[PDB]
């Protein structure tokens, strides 16, 4: 099962050990920055704290107690609806620029 | 309430001389600054050499 | 042949990290170079003054320099002339140029020895092995005239006939001049010749190690002191609910 | 006047590894020696022998030198 | 270079069509027992042994 | 890339009435680049050993293609440098430009550094003026009480101007112009 | 009531920036003589009988 | 100030971030020891080698300044390679300007060290000058002309040595100016960090945190340098350069400085002139392509297992190529080197971009 | 980039102690070693294999080379 290696991969990647959610780890390009800017207060503030908690653990070269690791089954893409729309908007503009 | 905010316990990090919350820490301040500054002065001497 | 015989590691007294050269051994080694090797090998980067305070006193070195004649000039008539050597003179060359050297040695060129130990993998282990390693050619090997079999020389055929053997010279201190003793001393001298800074860098290295033993943990302590502010900091997230 | 190099070499040649090598060397000497024509020579066998003997010499020799 | 007979014969026997820079030995020498060359490797300039 | 090339040149505001006397600043920049360019090319053929310095200079002028023009351009460029330096300083004194204190004092340092630089360059060909100029000027330091003489011998690398002096002067003359820049 | 050692050092040499720099200048000077003498002694002992200074007597006699 | 003192820095950058300052120190060290050596060095072929022995034997402490310069060049490369490796692993290359300037810096340092090695005019000096300048002869139609123009003649000779002293003298100062530009572009973004995630929510001031950490790093660099200078000054050098240059004879086991061995192995693996030169150039220039080959949705390799495995395979492969470069062109080294050379380009151009895509898939984006 | 203009943060509290009030080496060995061991173990499978491969290729190639230089490999 692909899905089997997936949970394996999730744990090997290890951002969960720092308490991060997958979307907290995306490389920030202009599309992503615009998507983060569009996030509602709570999603934005939560993201900030998880990243801050992760940077702090990294500085101490530490990880969270296993019970606090982000769980694979509970990780959800809070950024997706926002980023997808930002990309759609840019593509629409790019199409128009070619006509 | 902001009055529900209390500073976390740091006893695991404190130098022993400031572990008693019922004692003045000023009694040991010169000793504590002397220790760290001694590390700094010695280092500077070694670097000058 | 393309076969290689690498030299073993001899326990030179200057082998250790903080071990200096044996100066009585440098002194005997100089005698070897002087009496034996100098007739075919030059040592263009060493002057008599370099021996002072190393293996000879200033007067002994002065007397050594005077044992030879060196060219100087021009004088007021525009001519060159000979004079006794002095401390500032470099060791005399046995030949005016490499062509004359090759001519005098069946076409082979005795290399200059000032850096021979640093110019050869194996250094003195190599030189000692070469000097004390001449032997008969193995069955089936026949060398052209002028060549000698030496298992440690690349290709095993060298243009230098065995230069040392028991009693090849007499040492100033009565040390028995056995071939191995002579090789050991000349090799020690050649190390000094290639690296006169040998003893001083090790004395300095001792001081560097001691200073680092002191400075590294102290600076590290300074690093941990400043960083403690961050290493023990505590975070709390209090969003409005 | 005896060179300790002689003494030490003699002692070192007693080691199993040196005798084995000397044997292969003499086997090559005999083999090559008996043919009026042959490309082969005993360089390899000689070097193997020397490598074993000299490793041993290096550990003892300097004790006998000044 | 003063060449021997065996050397001269070995060079004559070469399959010229198989060379990357095809030339018969006799197109490169005047007197076979003598080969004269600029001793500089055509790759990057070192001296061939 | 744009800005500071940019607003530091293209749209730089300038007085509408500055005269030709204000041209010497850019002319000094050009003299510096000229000296640096001809200097590097001369340095590609110059050798600082006393046995071969003078010779290497004649080799430049006689055998290096266009070596003579590069050499005389360097020699005469040093003269143009000073003509411009003196015109530049004169302009400043006459028009009160010195009230720009930082600019002015840096300028004084620039004048001294160019003088020291030109001095050392003149020593490089190792002709008679080279040698006695090296002797006299370094000796100015001997007027310093207590250590003057020690400082001189340290600069010379010996008890008199010789090989050690010429070789370090080539190094000093080589780097100073870039420091001036 | 006798204060610790680092405490006395703080008050006597580290508290004032002037006095703290003096201590490092003078300290370095004492440290220098003791360290060089000590290290030189260690080096010469490790190499006893091998250095020119050790055999020199045999060849001089001014 | 604000370019140092209150410069915002990530709270979590590791020791891998110490190499930038260490490179600055290696550069200053080379410049300082370099100038002092230049005060006693003469570039005429009749006296170059001699002047170097004069520095080591008679100039007060000339030997320590010389070996500090020689070993300093080795430390420079150790740091450069660590610095580049950090960049690849953590995705620092996404700072495009900073990265590309870095590539220029690597090439300039390589060219600089090459020319310095020629200065003592020993055997390696001479043949290195011969081989490396001849790389240009691979350029069609005008290649040979370019080489003779660089040489100032039909072979490496006096004209070559003298101009190389001049080039080697000025290039490090140019490197210093290029490095300042390197830092200015970096300052526009601030540093990346081990997580590859923006650290704007947790910045700390450069002083005192990284000033003290950089000093600790500087001390360790000096220890490594001085262990080499005082205890094994020739360990990383080549005995053949203690032999004066001989234009009639190329040493039989000639080999490049250790920091050039991997590239030399790559060039040697191709039995074609132009092909070998193109592979050599590409083995370095490919660094400029890394940004375009980034497929991962994440910046750093910290959270990417597959990418990490391929990264260490690349490092192990460069170690293989370094070893092969030190071996004779004989079996089975010829084949191991060819495989290693192919593996190098394959990991960078194909395997890593592919691992990036697979990892994205496994994370469902 | 200057403090005051980096980014937006809300509702985060940070507590800190003066370096003079705390130890510079708290549980250095008692907690440091376990952490080093953990970090070492967590990466070993990713770092070591390629180098083991190098070792094998290195020993194999070197032996193969020597063997090829003699009469009876
Ligand atoms: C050859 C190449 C030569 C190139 C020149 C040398 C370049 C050196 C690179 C810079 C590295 C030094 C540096 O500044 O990093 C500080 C680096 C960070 O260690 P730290 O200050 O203890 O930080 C604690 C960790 O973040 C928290 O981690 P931890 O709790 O697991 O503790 C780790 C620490 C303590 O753990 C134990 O070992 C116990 O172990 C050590 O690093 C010692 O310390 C060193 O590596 C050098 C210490 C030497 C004294
Ligand atoms: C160029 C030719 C040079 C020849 C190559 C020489 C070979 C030398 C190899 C030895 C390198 C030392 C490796 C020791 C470090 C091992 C280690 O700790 O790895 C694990 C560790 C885990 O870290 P994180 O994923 O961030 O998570 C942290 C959780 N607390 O990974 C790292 O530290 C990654 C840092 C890598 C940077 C250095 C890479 C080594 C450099 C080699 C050259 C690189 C290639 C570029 C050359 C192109 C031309
Ligand atoms: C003289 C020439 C130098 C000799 C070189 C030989 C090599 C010897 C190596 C030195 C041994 C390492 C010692 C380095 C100093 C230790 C240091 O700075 O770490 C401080 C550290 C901090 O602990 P925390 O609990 O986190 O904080 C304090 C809470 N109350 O304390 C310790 O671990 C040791 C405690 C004893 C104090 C040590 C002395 C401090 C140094 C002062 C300089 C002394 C004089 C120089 C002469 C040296 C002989
Ligand atoms: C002339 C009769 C010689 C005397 C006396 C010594 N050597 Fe010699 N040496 C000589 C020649 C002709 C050569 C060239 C050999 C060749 O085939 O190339 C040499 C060479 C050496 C070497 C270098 C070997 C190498 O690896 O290239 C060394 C280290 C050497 N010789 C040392 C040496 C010493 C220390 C001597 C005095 C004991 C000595 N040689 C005497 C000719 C002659
Ligand atoms: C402020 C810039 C400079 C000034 C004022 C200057 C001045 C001088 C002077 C006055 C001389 C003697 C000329 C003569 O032969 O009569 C000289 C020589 C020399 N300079 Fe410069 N120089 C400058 C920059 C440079 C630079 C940057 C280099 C090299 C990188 C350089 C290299 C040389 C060389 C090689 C000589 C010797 C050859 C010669 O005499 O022409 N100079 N310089
Ligand atoms: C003379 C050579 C060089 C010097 C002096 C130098 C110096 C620096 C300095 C001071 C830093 C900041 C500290 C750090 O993060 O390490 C830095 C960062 C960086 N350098 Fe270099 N550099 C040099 C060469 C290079 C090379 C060769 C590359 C890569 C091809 C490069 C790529 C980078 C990148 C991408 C960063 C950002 C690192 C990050 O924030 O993660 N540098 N450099
Ligand atoms: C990026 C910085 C630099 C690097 C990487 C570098 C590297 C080198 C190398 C590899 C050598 C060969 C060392 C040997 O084995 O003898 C050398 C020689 C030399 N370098 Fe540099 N160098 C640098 C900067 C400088 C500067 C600024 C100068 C002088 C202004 C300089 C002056 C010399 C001199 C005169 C020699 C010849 C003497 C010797 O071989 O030690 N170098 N350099
Ligand atoms: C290592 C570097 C060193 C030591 C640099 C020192 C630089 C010093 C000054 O520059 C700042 C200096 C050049 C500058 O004084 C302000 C000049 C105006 C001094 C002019 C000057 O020239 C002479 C000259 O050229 C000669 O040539 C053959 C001969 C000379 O008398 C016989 C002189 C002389 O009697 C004076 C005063
Ligand atoms: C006037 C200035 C000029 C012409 C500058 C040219 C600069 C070129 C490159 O730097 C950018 C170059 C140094 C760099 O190529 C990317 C190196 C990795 C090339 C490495 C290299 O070294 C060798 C070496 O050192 C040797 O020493 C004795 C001998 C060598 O073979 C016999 C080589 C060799 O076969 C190669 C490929
Ligand atoms: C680099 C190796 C990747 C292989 C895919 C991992 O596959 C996973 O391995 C786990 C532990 O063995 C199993 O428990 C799990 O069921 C399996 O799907
Ligand atoms: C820092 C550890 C380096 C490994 C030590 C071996 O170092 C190597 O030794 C060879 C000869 O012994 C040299 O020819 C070669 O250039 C050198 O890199
Ligand atoms: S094989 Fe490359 S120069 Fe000859």
């Amino acid at each position: 099962w692909l899905e089997g290696i997936r949970k394996w991969y999730y744990n090997a990647a290890g951002f969960n050990k720092l308490g991060l959610m997958r979307d907290d780890t995306i490389h920030e390009n202009d599309d992503v920055k615009e998507a983060i800017r569009r996030l509602p207060e709570n999603l934005y503030d939560d993201r900030v704290f998880r990243i801050k908690r992760a940077l702090d653990l990294s500085m101490r070269q530490q990880i969270l107690p296993k019970e606090q690791w982000t769980k694979y089954e509970e990780d959800k893409s809070y950024l997706e609806p926002y980023l997808k729309e930002v990309i759609r908007e840019r593509k629409e503009r790019e199409e128009w620029a070619k006509k | 309430s902001h009055t529900d905010i209390k500073v976390p316990d740091f006893s695991d990090y404190r130098r022993p001389e400031v572990l008693d919350s019922t004692k003045s820490s000023k009694e040991s301040s010169e000793a504590r600054k002397g220790f760290s500054y001694l590390v700094t002065a010695t280092t500077t001497v070694g670097v000058a050499y | 042949s393309d076969l290689e015989l690498h030299p073993p590691s001899y326990p030179w007294s200057h082998r250790g990290l903080l071990s200096s050269l044996d100066h009585t051994s440098i002194r005997r080694g100089f005698q070897v170079y002087k009496q034996v090797c100098s007739s075919c090998h030059s040592m263009d980067y060493v002057a008599y003054r370099h021996l002072v305070g190393v293996c000879y006193t200033e007067d002994e070195a002065k007397a050594l320099a005077e044992e030879v004649e060196v060219q100087d000039g021009p004088n007021e008539d525009g001519e060159m002339f000979m004079r006794p050597g002095k401390l500032s003179d470099y060791f005399p060359k046995p030949y005016p140029n490499p062509e004359a050297a090759r001519a005098a040695n069946n076409g082979a060129l005795p290399p200059d020895l000032s850096y021979i130990v640093r110019a050869r993998h194996g250094g003195e282990d190599y030189v000692f092995s070469l000097l004390t390693g001449y032997c008969e050619p193995p069955t089936g090997v026949s060398l052209r005239e002028g060549l000698y079999f030496n298992p440690y020389f690349p290709g095993q055929a060298i243009g230098m006939a065995p230069p040392i053997y028991n009693e090849v010279l007499e040492f100033d201190d009565g040390t028995p001049a056995t071939m191995s003793q002579v090789a050991k001393d000349v090799c020690t001298f050649l190390r000094w010749a290639a690296e006169p800074e040998h003893d001083h860098r090790k004395r300095m290295g001792l001081k560097m190690l001691l200073m680092m033993g002191l400075l590294l943990p102290l600076v590290y302590a300074m690093k941990r002191h400043k960083w403690s502010v961050l290493k023990s900091r505590k975070l709390a997230y209090r969003p409005p609910k | 006047l005896v060179d300790p190099l002689t003494t030490v070499r003699e002692q070192c040649e007693q080691l199993e590894k040196c005798v084995k090598a000397r044997e292969r060397l003499e086997l090559c000497d005999e083999r090559v020696s008996s043919r009026s024509q042959t490309e082969e020579d005993c360089t390899e066998e000689l070097l193997d022998f020397l490598h074993a003997r000299d490793h041993c010499v290096a550990h003892k020799l300097f004790n006998s030198l000044k | 270079r003063h060449r021997t007979k065996k050397e001269i014969d070995q060079e004559a026997a070469v399959e010229v069509s198989q060379l990357r820079d095809p030339q018969h030995d006799l197109e490169r020498v005047k007197k076979p027992e003598w080969v004269i060359l600029i001793g500089v490797c055509t790759h990057l300039g070192c001296v061939p042994i | 890339l744009m800005k500071i090339v940019n607003n530091a040149f293209i749209d730089l505001p300038a007085p509408s009435n500055i005269s030709s006397w204000w041209n010497f600043g850019s002319l000094l920049g050009i003299c510096l680049i000229l000296q640096i360019l001809t200097g590097l090319f001369l340095a590609m053929h110059y050798t600082s050993d006393t046995t071969t310095a003078f010779s290497s200079v004649t080799h430049i002028c006689r055998d290096v293609n266009y070596g003579w023009i590069i050499r005389y351009m360097h020699a005469n460029g040093a003269s143009m440098f000073f003509i411009c330096l003196y015109m530049h300083v004169g302009r400043g004194l006459y028009y009160g430009s010195y009230t720009f204190l930082e600019t002015w004092n840096i300028g004084v340092i620039l004048l001294l550094t160019v003088m020291a630089t030109a001095f050392m360059g003149y020593v490089l060909p190792w002709g008679q003026m080279s040698f006695w100029g090296a002797t006299v000027i370094t000796n100015l330091l001997s007027a310093i009480p207590y250590i003057g003489t020690n400082l001189v011998e340290w600069i010379w690398g010996g008890f008199s101007v010789d090989k050690a002096t010429l070789t370090r002067f080539f190094a000093f003359h080589f780097i100073l112009p870039f420091i001036i820049m | 009531v006798a204060p610790t050692l680092t405490a006395r050092l703080y008050s006597l040499l580290f508290r004032r920036t002037s006095t703290f720099a003096l201590t490092i200048v003078v300290g370095a000077l004492f440290f220098e003589r003791a360290f060089d003498q000590g290290a030189d002694a260690i080096y010469e002992h490790i190499n006893e009988g091998k250095l020119w200074k050790h055999i020199k007597h045999k060849y001089e006699n001014k | 100030n604000n370019a140092f003192i209150d410069l915002p820095a990530p709270s979590n950058i590791s020791s891998w971030w110490n190499f930038g300052s260490l490179l600055g120190i290696c550069l200053i060290l080379q410049i300082l020891t370099g100038l002092f050596l230049a005060m006693h060095y003469t570039s005429d072929t009749t006296t170059a080698f001699s002047s170097v022995t004069h520095i080591c034997r008679d100039v007060n402490y000339g030997w320590i300044i010389r070996y500090m310069h020689a070993n300093g060049a080795s430390m420079f490369f150790i740091c450069l390679y660590m610095h580049v490796g950090r960049g690849l692993y953590y995705g620092s290359y996404t700072f495009l300007e900073t990265w590309n300037i870095g590539v220029i810096l690597l090439l300039t340092v390589m060219a600089t060290a090459f020319m310095g090695y020629v200065l003592p005019w020993g055997q390696m000096s001479f043949w290195g000058a011969t081989v490396i300048t001849n790389l240009l002869s691979a350029i069609p139609y005008i290649g040979t002309n370019l080489v003779e123009w660089i040489w100032g003649g039909f072979s490496v000779d006096k004209a070559t040595l003298t101009r190389f002293f001049a080039f080697h003298f000025i290039l490090p100062f140019i490197i210093m100016a290029i490095a300042m530009v390197h830092l200015l572009f970096l300052h526009e973004t601030g540093s990346n960090n081990p997580t590859g995630i923006s650290s704007d929510v947790d910045k700390i001031p450069f002083h005192p945190y990284y000033t003290i950490k950089d000093i600790l790093g500087a001390l360790l660099l000096i220890l490594a340098l001085m262990l080499l200078v005082l205890f094994a000054p020739d360990l990383l050098g080549d005995p053949d350069n203690y032999t004066p240059a001989n234009p009639l004879n190329t040493p039989p086991h000639i080999k490049p400085e250790w920091y050039f061995l991997f590239a030399y192995a790559i060039l040697r693996s191709i039995p074609n002139k132009l092909g070998g030169v193109l592979a050599l150039a590409f083995s370095i220039l490919i660094l400029a392509l890394i940004p375009l080959l980034h497929t991962s949705k994440q910046r750093s390799m910290m959270f990417r297992p597959l990418s990490q495995c391929l990264f260490w395979a690349l490092v192990a492969d460069l170690l293989t190529l370094t070893w092969i470069g030190g071996q004779p062109v004989e079996h089975p080294y010829i084949t191991i080197g060819q495989l290693a050379s192919v593996l190098y380009f394959l990991l960078i151009l194909v395997l890593m971009p592919t691992a990036g895509t697979i990892e994205n898939k496994l994370l469902k984006w | 980039r200057q403090f005051g203009h980096l980014t937006r943060v809300r509702h985060v509290i940070t507590y800190s102690l003066s370096p003079f009030e705390q130890r510079a080496f708290p549980h250095y060995f008692s907690k440091g070693i376990p952490n080093v061991l953990r970090r070492t173990r967590a990466c070993i499978l990713r770092v070591a294999p390629p180098f083991v491969a190098f070792y094998l290729v290195y020993t194999w190639g070197t032996q193969e080379f020597e063997k090829s230089k003699r009469k009876n490999p």
